[PDB]
């Protein structure tokens, strides 16, 4: 059990640990486009109509 | 947080209802809930039949 998943260390009890093979979680960038459109809003509000979407 | 009431005091919303209802069925008619019968006068009194 001391060699199964342990990953043997340089000094048998270290001080400050690195990042390699100590399970550093990377949750993927959650990508959403836009709730409202910026380009569709500028043209109307400066010339005339007021909105709420 | 929408706003369908950006309604300013300039336009008519109070007066909008009045002239449209007068065209469909005349306002003089008797009703229950609605205070439909018009806030008018007596046409034979304002002009004298003396």
């Amino acid at each position: 059990q001391a060699a199964i998943t342990t990953t043997p260390r340089n000094n048998l009890n270290p001080r400050s640990w690195p990042a390699a093979l100590v399970y550093q979680e990377s949750p993927a960038p959650t990508t959403v486009v836009l709730p409202r459109d910026a380009q569709a809003e500028v043209q109307m509000t400066n010339s005339g109509a007021q909105l709420a979407g | 947080q929408l706003n369908a009431v950006v309604d300013l005091q300039d336009r008519n919303t109070e007066l909008s209802y009045q002239l449209l209802l007068d065209s469909i069925g005349d306002r003089t008619r008797y009703f229950s809930m609605w205070n439909q019968a018009v806030d008018s006068y007596d046409p034979d009194v304002r002009i004298i039949e003396n």
